[PDB]
């Protein structure tokens, strides 16, 4: 394998061990563990192409061996996004959050926009239920993805 | 029909959701249950045992007894909620205690079957539809939730 060379702001590189075949989110959990940011908060992309780093591919056939760089990028402002929430009924708002935050004050959120209590529902995205005490940036959040609102429909 | 022609989308493995818009009289019909904190399983029981009475209700809680220990553990609505299976099965199993999408699931996932809970929203008009399984709908234990509190049967129209 070797040691593949990571390059954070453009004016510092960080050397990480190349085990053959293996996966980028691996890699974003090894810079985690060394700089001590979540791994929801760093996008990796190529030198000179400029795409994107694909996910569930071992960075192999795409094309990197040890010597090769890739450029690193870290997002806490803390910035912010958007996304669309569905009610139960579909009337899919749109709420500004950060990933850092816990999804407790999303839940929150949710409930003074539909006026609902907070015991009564649960947000899940792509067919799994997202924990409270989560940040919310480790379930994969992006612009306009679309988290759900269930009710606990208790009657 | 117009039924088995509905959209579902996927929330969870195992639940779907939608929102038809239209009235349910037109297609299905409203057998009302008594509102004594069991209306949800009084509901099941008229459509899934025969011959029902007001107390064949107890029979289908039997039923969940089995399923809280077969999926309460790995049920996506359960977690997040700070309780253990004793903490729940003691309030659950109690009489005249509500019952709602949760049970629904469980039992759906236990007893083979297909649970379509309709929501409606003012006198008579349908807000949602959440359905747990991944049956027909005209062969499915059709409920009805009228308010934000009451469970009736909801019977297909020939």
């Amino acid at each position: 394998g070797g040691d593949l060379k990571v390059k954070m702001l453009g004016g510092e590189e960080i050397l990480v061990p190349l085990r053959d075949s293996m996966m980028v989110s691996e890699l974003k959990q090894f810079i985690a563990q060394k700089i001590n940011v979540p791994a929801f908060q760093q996008r990796l992309a190529h030198l000179d192409s400029r795409e994107v780093l694909q996910e569930g591919v071992p960075l192999v056939h795409q094309g990197l061996k040890a010597g090769s760089t890739i450029l690193l990028m870290v997002q806490n402002s803390s910035a912010t996004l958007n996304i669309l929430v569905r009610n139960d009924k579909g009337r899919s708002s749109s709420y500004e959050v950060q990933l850092t935050q816990t999804v407790a004050v999303l839940k929150q959120q949710v409930c003074q926009r539909e006026r609902v209590q907070a015991d009564q529902f649960w947000l899940s995205f792509e067919g799994k239920p997202m924990d409270d005490e989560h940040p919310l940036g480790e379930y994969g959040l992006t612009t306009g993805c679309t988290v759900f609102m269930n009710l606990r429909l208790r009657g | 029909e117009f039924l088995n022609s509905i959209p579902w989308e996927e929330v969870v493995p195992g639940q779907f959701t939608a929102n038809p818009g239209f009235q349910v009289t037109d297609y299905f019909e409203i057998v009302r249950q008594p509102a004594d904190g069991n209306c949800f399983y009084h509901s099941i029981a008229e459509l899934f045992v025969p011959n029902k009475n007001d107390f064949s209700f107890r029979l289908v809680k039997q039923h969940l007894e089995l399923a809280a220990r077969r999926f309460f553990e790995e049920e996506s609505e359960a977690k997040g909620l700070g309780l253990s299976l004793e903490k729940y099965l003691e309030v659950a199993m109690c009489d005249n205690e509500w019952g709602g999408s949760l049970e629904a699931s469980m039992l759906a996932k236990h007893l083979d079957i297909t649970i379509v809970i309709w929501v409606i929203e003012g006198p008579s008009r349908v807000a949602a539809a959440v359905k747990f399984g991944p049956g027909d709908v005209a062969g499915a234990i059709n409920l009805l939730h009228t308010g934000y509190n009451h469970f009736d049967a909801l019977r297909l129209l020939v």
